[PDB]
């Protein structure tokens, strides 16, 4: 009866909890904000982005690239709204990656992704994601290549849960169920996560039940500097790597540098060389082989000048 | 368990949907943008990179 | 006599190893200081010029 | 004594694990102790 | 080799049990803040 | 008798001729000043140069590099004087390249070069060069690995002659004699060169008697811009390539760009990012394969600030 | 009937070839304009700022 | 007529020589005519 | 195969003749400006 | 034609000269510089890269 639900929720709200965010973001500050891993590239790269409006967000992008595992050309377009976000990008070889996110409810959103490769049968993947963001938790279920055609379920199904335990501590869970086909038995994995977040530092751990462990620590070293440490241990042979890095935010540039136990040094400099133009320098150095990989990239955004008067749409479900 | 004809036809729908997605997904986004952006750009300018 | 010649070879292996480590260690320290210190000093130095142009207003 | 520090840290099957755990502990204590800010900021 | 008809049962059951205890764990976490708070209140 | 020599030289001087320079410099303005060929590199490179004096010139250099066919480290030192120039550079692998140039007379100079590779027997080369610069000509003879040990001459002997015909036109010759050993007969080649040089444009041609032809044209396009075209034809199969390029001299940077008939585009930007520091960006693009090679380099010169009062030594025979 | 289907295939080969050339030609023109025009515009643009600072003296 | 311009310029053993000689002639005439300075300077 | 004793003579002579005419060409070039000037004077 | 002993000894001189050049050439330049440059640097500063 509602008599319990009303009293139960009132006690729940008195605990001062907040939404802990996604399980995949539990270590975002180290692995994405401080570390270079997601910004590293080699060769030449150029992105030309034209923004046609901010509400609804609509922009078109052309990427030219010549480098390791970089497709020569990629056309992209995105359309955003407070309730929806559609994105598509296609390679010169016809590989199409699509995104369609829709807010059915302010708390419930469905994310649909397709990957279509024409030249190679490869993986033509369909991923159906359902996220619920509660007052103090978030729950997600992903279905990747779901099928019932063989008379039984097939594909990869991932459940995720993250719960705020205290205003600082969140604990969570991820569970996977897999079956390549009815010829084989289903495979299941469980991962445990947790995070302690304060204003100046954040600690996170990801524990795969099969033996892998990822621990990360982030700390703000003043207004312009932040640093973080990322340790990955695999004991499934035994392998361990620790990456330490720092990020500096200047008025017109951001500098990142990191070193890791495998002797790899890498740095990324992003520099606002002009009002619409941002240059990127990325360098990777392996001290064991004395080999370096250098990436120079440019980004230009024509659209914004005319549209600055108009305002970006709130809560686009990217 | 299953049905042979039902599986054959269902798979055929997926390859129709796959082809429609492959060819129609980006033109769809461009249509949503072109008709709902404020202001509305030109058809040629809609795909111009920096002009 | 031969006892000295063996010692000479024993020294050469260890000393050549020592110089290779010292030279290899010096290279990585230099390359690390360059790849980190050069972009940082240019980025940090430019930031200070903007800070001066603001203070002079 | 010192020989037991070398073997488990550089020439054993689990030595890679030990090296990364030590590097993680040192980096966190460097940051958390305030020495990093007094030097890097 | 391919699994026999009851070896699939073992795999299908073992997979089901892991997912049943995963959802059971998420239920414990959801109720956990009421428990953690009480210990602080006792302190 | 001197009666003829005095009258002969007086008529010679009345012709208004000047020293035409070296045969190897007959196309310098295109191939070295405008084109990118000698500045192109890939990967990371750093040169640290300390100058200890300008008269006598003495400086020490450390090069660090990680790239294609770039040795990880190179120590170098040079000492210069109006009468002599000694230079040595040695790799991390012990490859020593040496130079010793001495002005026996203001018109006559001997250049000695050694290459010593310890790890590989390879080529341990000794090159003995003798240059004479006359009032209107220059003559050179090079001996590379000369030997009389087998009872007969062996090695590569190159004679060069360049003659000013008019104040603008110089014509020249290069002749080679080769013998790998007394087991085989001597091989001889002749090359013809010429150049027409004016203030705004320079035309050069190099004609190998065996069939290769190299034509180049340079033109100054105003005070800050110069351009040049380089054609190489080989008819020994038949192969031809034409490279067109331009160089821009700005206050704090020099930009070079070139394209050639083989579809390769390359550019080099040299930028004075600081008073002692010069950055270099080099990018090579092959339009047939859509592959790019990127080189980022830095050069720093500590020494000059203290020594600016002192003046560089005149006529160092580099 | 089949005469139309053969013509359809004949068109596809030529048209697909035409689009591949046009797309490949457009890529090289874009990449050339970027690799030359970007460093030049930054170099030329900075040169003009120095020229302004001299004229303002 | 036009066929004789294609074969010797793109599908013959000496076509590479012809292409470079034409590219050289065009580049020099572009520079020497003053059009290059009027555009590049 | 290796060259016979008179085939080396042919190679040693042929190489000598080329170098003799190279030095002969350089002598003509050295004297050439007196010739080129005279034609201009005649004009 | 030649002499066996003369060729053996001459070649030996070249490998002596080659070893002296390989080891002594750069120290020689550094000595010429250090003793004749104006001003004269320090022995450690002589090989310092940028201090
Ligand atoms: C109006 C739409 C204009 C802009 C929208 C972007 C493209 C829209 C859908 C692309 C069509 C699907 C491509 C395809 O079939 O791929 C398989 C083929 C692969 O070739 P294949 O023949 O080997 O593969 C066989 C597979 N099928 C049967 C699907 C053809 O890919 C291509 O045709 C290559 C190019 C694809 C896209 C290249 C870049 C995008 C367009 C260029 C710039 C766009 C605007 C700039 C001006
Ligand atoms: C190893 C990492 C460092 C090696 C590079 C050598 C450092 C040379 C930099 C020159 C310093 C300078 O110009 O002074 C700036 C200043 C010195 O000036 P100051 O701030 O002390 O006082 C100057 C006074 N005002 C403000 C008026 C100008 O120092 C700093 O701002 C602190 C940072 C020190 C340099 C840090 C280098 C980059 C660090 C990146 C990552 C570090 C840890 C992450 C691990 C990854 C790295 C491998
Ligand atoms: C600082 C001085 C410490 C040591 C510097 C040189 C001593 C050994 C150098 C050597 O032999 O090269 C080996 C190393 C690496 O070589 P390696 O170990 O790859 O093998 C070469 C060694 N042999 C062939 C004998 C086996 O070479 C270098 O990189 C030279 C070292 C200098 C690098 C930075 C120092 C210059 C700037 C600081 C002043
Ligand atoms: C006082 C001199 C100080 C600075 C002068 C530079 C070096 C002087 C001569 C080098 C000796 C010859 C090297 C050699 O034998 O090479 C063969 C060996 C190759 O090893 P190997 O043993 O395989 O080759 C056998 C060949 N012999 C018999 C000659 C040894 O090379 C090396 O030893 C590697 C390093 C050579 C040089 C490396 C950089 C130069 C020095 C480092 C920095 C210098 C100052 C910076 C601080
Ligand atoms: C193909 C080569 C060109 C492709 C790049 C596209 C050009 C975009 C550059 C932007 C121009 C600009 O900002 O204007 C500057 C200016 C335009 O301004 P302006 O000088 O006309 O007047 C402006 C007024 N003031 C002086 C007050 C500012 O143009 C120039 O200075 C002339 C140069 C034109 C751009 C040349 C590009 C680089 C050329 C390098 C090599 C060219 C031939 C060699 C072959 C190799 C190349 C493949
Ligand atoms: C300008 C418009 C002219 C043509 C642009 C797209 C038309 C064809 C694109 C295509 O199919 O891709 C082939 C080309 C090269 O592909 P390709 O020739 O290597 O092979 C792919 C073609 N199939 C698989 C069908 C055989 O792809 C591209 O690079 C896309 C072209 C766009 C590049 C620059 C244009 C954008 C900016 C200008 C506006
Ligand atoms: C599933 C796995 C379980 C472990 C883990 O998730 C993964 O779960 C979290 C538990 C966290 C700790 C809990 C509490 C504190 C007290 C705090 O004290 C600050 C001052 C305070 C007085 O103590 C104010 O009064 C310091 C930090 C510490 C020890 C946390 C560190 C990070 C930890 C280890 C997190 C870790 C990532
Ligand atoms: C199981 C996995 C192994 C790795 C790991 O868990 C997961 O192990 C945990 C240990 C944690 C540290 C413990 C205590 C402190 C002291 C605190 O300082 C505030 C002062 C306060 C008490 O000292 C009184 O003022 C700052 C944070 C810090 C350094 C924690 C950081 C995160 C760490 C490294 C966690 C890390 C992610
Ligand atoms: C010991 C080893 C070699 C040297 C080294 O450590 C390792 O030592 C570091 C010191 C750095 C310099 C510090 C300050 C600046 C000023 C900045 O701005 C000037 C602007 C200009 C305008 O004319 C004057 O105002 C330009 C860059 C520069 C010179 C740094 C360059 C890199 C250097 C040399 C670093 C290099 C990695
Ligand atoms: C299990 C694994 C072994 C390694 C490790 O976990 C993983 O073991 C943990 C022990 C931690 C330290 C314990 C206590 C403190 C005091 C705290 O407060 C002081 C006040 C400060 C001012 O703020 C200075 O006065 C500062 C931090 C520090 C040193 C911890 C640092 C991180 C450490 C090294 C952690 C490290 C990552
Ligand atoms: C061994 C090979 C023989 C060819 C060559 O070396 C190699 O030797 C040179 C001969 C040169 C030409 C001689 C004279 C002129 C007249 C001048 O006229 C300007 C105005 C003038 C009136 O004519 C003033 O009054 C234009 C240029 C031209 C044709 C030269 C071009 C370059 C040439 C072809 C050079 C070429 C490189
Ligand atoms: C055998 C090899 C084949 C390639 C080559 O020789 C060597 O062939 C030559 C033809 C030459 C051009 C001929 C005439 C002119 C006209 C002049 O313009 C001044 C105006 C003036 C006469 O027009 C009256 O004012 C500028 C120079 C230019 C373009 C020469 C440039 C160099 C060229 C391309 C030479 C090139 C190196
Ligand atoms: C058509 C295809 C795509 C676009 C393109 O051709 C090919 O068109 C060219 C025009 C170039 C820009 C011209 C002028 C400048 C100003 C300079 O300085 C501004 C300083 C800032 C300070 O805030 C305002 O003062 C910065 C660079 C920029 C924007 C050029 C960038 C590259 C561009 C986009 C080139 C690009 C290659
Ligand atoms: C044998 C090979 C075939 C290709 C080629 O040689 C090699 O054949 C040559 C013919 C030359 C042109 C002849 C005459 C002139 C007039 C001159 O003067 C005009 C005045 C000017 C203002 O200055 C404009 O009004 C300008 C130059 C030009 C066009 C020559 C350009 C180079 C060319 C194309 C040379 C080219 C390289």
């Amino acid at each position: 009866l509602s008599d319990l639900y009303d009293a139960f929720q009132e006690r729940r709200q008195k605990l001062g909890l907040s939404n802990p965010g996604l399980v995949e973001n539990i270590a975002k500050e180290v692995q994405r904000d401080v570390l270079t891993t997601n910004l590293m590239f080699s060769g030449l790269r150029a992105d030309l982005t034209k923004a046609f409006s901010l509400n609804p967000l609509f922009q078109v992008s052309h990427q030219f690239a010549m480098g390791e595992r970089l497709s020569p050309y990629t056309f992209a377009a995105l359309y955003g709204t407070s309730k929806m976000f559609a994105q598509g990008n296609i390679d010169d070889q016809g590989n199409l990656s699509t995104t369609f996110n829709y807010r059915w409810t302010p708390s419930f959103t469905t994310k649909t992704r397709f990957q279509i490769t024409p030249g190679a049968t490869g993986q033509d993947m369909a991923q159906f994601e359902h996220e619920y963001s509660g007052a103090d938790f978030t729950a997600t279920i992903k279905a990747l290549n779901p099928s019932f055609l063989e008379g039984g379920l097939t594909g990869i199904f991932v459940g995720q849960y993250l719960q705020s335990i205290t205003p600082k501590l969140s604990l969570g869970l991820e569970a996977v169920w897999q079956r390549a086909g009815l010829t084989q038995g289903p495979d299941t994995a469980i991962s445990y996560v947790g995070r302690y977040k304060t204003e100046n530092w954040i600690a996170s751990a990801q524990l795969q039940a099969q033996g892998a462990l990822n621990a990360s620590y982030w700390q703000r070293l003043g207004e312009k500097v932040q640093a973080g440490v990322d340790m990955t241990l695999s004991v499934n042979t035994k392998e361990g790597i620790t990456t330490f890095g720092a990020k500096y935010d200047f008025r017109m540039s951001t500098f990142r540098a990191q070193i890791d136990t495998k002797g790899k040094l890498s740095c990324v400099l992003e520099k606002r060389v002009a009002a619409p133009v941002m240059m990127t320098f990325a360098a990777d150095v392996d001290h064991f082989t004395q080999q370096a990989k250098v990436g120079v990239g440019i980004s230009i955004e024509a659209g914004g000048e005319e549209l600055q008067d108009q305002q970006p749409a709130p809560n686009i479900p990217f | 368990l299953g049905a042979d004809s039902k599986q054959e036809r269902i798979s055929k729908l997926i390859e129709i949907s796959r082809v429609v997605i492959h060819y129609g997904y980006l033109p769809m986004i461009l249509y949503l943008g072109y008709t709902r952006s404020e202001p509305k750009p030109s058809i040629i300018r809609l795909l111009s990179p920096l002009s | 006599r031969g006892w000295i010649y063996h010692k000479y070879e024993q020294t050469t292996s260890a000393v050549r190893k020592a110089l290779s480590f010292a030279g290899r260690a010096a290279w990585t320290v230099s390359v690390t200081a360059l790849l980190v210190g050069v972009p940082f000093s240019l980025a940090y130095g430019e930031d200070q010029q903007y800070a001066a142009m603001e203070q002079e207003q | 004594p010192i020989t037991g520090a070398y073997n488990a840290l550089f020439v054993s099957e689990n030595a890679s694990i030990v090296r990364s755990v030590v590097a993680f502990g040192l980096a966190v204590t460097f940051l958390a102790s305030g020495w990093a800010e007094a030097i890097l900021s | 080799p391919q699994p026999s008809p009851e070896e699939l049962r073992a795999a299908e059951a073992e997979a089901a049990s892991t997912i049943q205890r995963a959802i059971a764990t998420a239920a414990v976490l959801y109720l956990a803040p009421f428990i953690v708070d009480a210990v602080y209140k006792m302190f």
